[PDB]
């Protein structure tokens, strides 16, 4: 199905991939370290007017 | 952390006044309430006087009413209570309070920490 035909000759030929692999999928990131201060304008005791 | 400190009592004779100081550090002051309260001896507790963050409420017990001064200051960051014609019953030993909610009274969240 490489040389798309159903006789082949004498000799040695050179074929293709055809064989599928699955994959999976992955992703990497640096270290989240410095939050930003929500709680001082969230969490406040007074709220000015 | 949080502490509050007071200064200023002493031992004083009839018609002569004296300065009391509420010193604290730890937390921020300028948004709390805070009280004064006396601990005589084996009479429970009773409370003088109060403050808020904006000083414009203040209260005192009719008892002594006429004669306590409360005032603070951001600056000193301390707690003053002004007496004027000291008495037999002011002996206690007097308490230095901080709120939790800004405010004297009145509200769903309300309590003395420190
Ligand atoms: C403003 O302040 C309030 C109150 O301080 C705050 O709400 C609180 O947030 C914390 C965040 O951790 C909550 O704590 C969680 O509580 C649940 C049960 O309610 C627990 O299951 C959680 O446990 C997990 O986390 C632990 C570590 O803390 C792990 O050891 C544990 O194994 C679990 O993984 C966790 O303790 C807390 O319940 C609330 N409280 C209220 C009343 O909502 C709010 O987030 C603050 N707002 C801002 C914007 O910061």
């Amino acid at each position: 199905c490489t040389l798309k035909s159903f006789t082949v000759e004498k000799g040695i030929y050179q074929t293709s991939n055809f064989r599928v692999q699955p994959t999976e999928s992955i992703v990497r990131f640096p270290n989240i370290t410095n939050l930003c201060p929500f709680d001082e304008v969230f969490n406040a005791t007074r709220f000015a007017s | 952390e949080v502490q509050l400190v007071e200064s200023g009592g002493g031992l004083v004779q009839p018609g002569r006044s004296l300065r009391l100081s509420c010193a604290a550090s730890g937390f921020r002051f300028d948004d709390y309430a805070l009280h004064w309260v006396r601990q005589a001896p084996e009479k429970g507790l009773e409370w003088v006087s109060g403050i808020s963050w904006n000083s414009n409420n203040i209260g005192y017990a009719e008892s002594v009413k006429g004669r306590f001064t409360i005032s603070r200051d951001t600056a000193k960051k301390s707690l003053y209570l002004q007496m004027n014609d000291l008495r037999a019953e002011d002996t206690a030993l007097y308490y230095c309070v901080k709120d939790r909610h800004y405010d004297s009274s009145g509200y769903f969240v309300n309590g003395f920490d420190i």
